[PDB]
This record gives structure tokens, C-alpha cells and sequence, in this order.
């Protein structure tokens, strides 16, 4: 299925990602299309920051989601 | 105030040996308030251009930093498009023996050699690491636009 990430400079990045995906995983995604590392990644959806370690489907992440990209200062 | 006395010995500093290309002063009838400009470094991208940077005093300073950004819009990993630098001198690398002369050579350092292994705009970092040509031609841009 597919899920949004919209950044902060503006770009819609569109990933292929399962309901069983990790966080993690979702930002390996991310680095493989972006090229941004994982540690530099701060995913937001729907008032909650994304822990590496649940899943898209532990935040109810469903078909067509957006999700938002900030930088994780902490790598940066 | 210990500050005040500090701010003069650097401005006095600056009025010995001025570095090149970089010039900073009080912007009026406040001496902890001073502006700077940064003249772009030719072969950057930033070539040409004249950055111009806002730097507060603290009332503690030296023993926080100066409070230091960019108000000319510039294209670079570690500045933000507020002007907000990261560099490390500015906040925990900061040292009382440090003195804006060394800021602003830092800062003139930052522009000519990024760090984009800890960048502030993650996505102009990957730009920087990855297609320097494209780097180069919006940060060129982004000078003439805004810089000149």
C-alpha cells in the first residue's frame, strides 16, 4: 500500500510499505528514495511521534496516510 | 558589566587585525548588539554575495554564547531558511575563550566546508553529499537571488 511523507522543504515523498512495516523500516524506506539517514528522521502522524519499534498498522497508518518528515536534532 | 568590557576588547580586537572578507560592529547605540557581514568566499557558490548575520550579546556572555544567525537568505545543510546556524561553537562547544573573530571565522569555514553528516535541512544536506553541481548551481542561485 501506499503511504505519504510530506517534508518540510515541501516534497511528498510516496513510499510502498506494508501494515506490518516497522518504524524502522519506513526509514529505510525513506533513506532509500531521500537518501536521509534514519537518525535524522523525526515521523509525525496523526499527533504522535512514530517510535522505531511498533509497526504502521500500531498507529492505525492505513492506505493513502500522510505522515510528516522533521529532522530528529539528536542526528543532526 | 563584565560583558560590556568583554564586548569592547573584541570589537578592539576586530579594529587590529580585521579578517578578511568579514566585518561585524554594533548596529547602533547598543554595543551588544552587532551585525556582521560574511562577503561570500569566491570558488563557493556563494561568490559575489553578502551575507548578513544579526549577533547578540547575552547579558552573561562570555559564559553563554553570542546568539548568532543569518538574516540574507543562504542555501547551505547547516543553516536553516530562518537563518538559524548550527554549528557547534554557537551552542555546546561554545567557550568563554572563544571570541566573534573566531565565530565569524567559523561561520565563513561553515560556508566552504558544510557539515552535512549533521545538517540542519537534512534534504540540502543529501543535495551537498550526493549531487554537488546541483548543490552548487541552487546555492549559486539562492546568492544572486538573495545575496546580491
Amino acid at each position: 500500500m501506499q503511504i505519504f511523507v510530506k517534508t518540510l522543504t515541501g516534497k511528498t515523498i510516496t513510499l510502498e510499505v506494508e501494515p506490518s512495516d516497522t518504524i524502522e523500516n519506513v526509514k529505510a524506506k525513506i533513506q532509500d528514495k531521500e537518501g536521509i539517514p534514519p537518525d535524522q528522521q523525526r515521523l509525525i502522524f496523526a499527533g504522535k511521534q512514530l517510535e522505531d519499534g511498533r509497526t504502521l498498522s500500531d498507529y492505525n497508518i492505513q492506505k493513502e496516510s500522510t505522515l510528516h518528515l522533521v529532522l530528529r536534532l539528536r542526528g543532526g | 558589566s563584565k560583558a560590556l568590557k568583554r564586548i569592547h576588547k573584541e570589537l578592539n580586537d576586530l579594529a587590529r587585525d580585521p579578517p578578511a572578507q568579514c566585518s561585524a560592529g554594533p548596529v547602533g547605540d547598543d554595543m551588544f548588539h552587532w551585525q556582521a557581514t560574511i562577503m561570500g568566499p569566491n570558488d563557493s557558490p556563494y561568490q559575489g554575495g553578502v551575507f548578513f548575520l544579526t549577533i547578540h550579546f547575552p547579558t552573561d556572555y562570555p559564559f553563554k554564547p553570542p546568539k548568532v544567525a543569518f538574516t540574507t537568505r543562504i542555501y547551505h545543510p547547516n543553516i536553516n531558511s530562518n537563518g538559524s546556524i548550527k554549528l557547534d561553537i554557537l551552542r555546546s562547544q561554545w567557550s568563554p575563550a572563544l571570541t566573534i573573530s573566531k565565530v565569524l571565522l567559523s561561520i565563513c569555514s561553515l560556508l566552504c566546508d558544510p557539515n552535512p553528516d549533521d545538517p540542519l535541512v537534512p534534504e540540502i544536506a543529501r543535495i551537498y553529499k550526493t549531487d554537488r553541481e546541483k548543490y552548487n548551481r541552487i546555492a549559486r542561485e539562492w546568492t544572486q537571488k538573495y545575496a546580491m
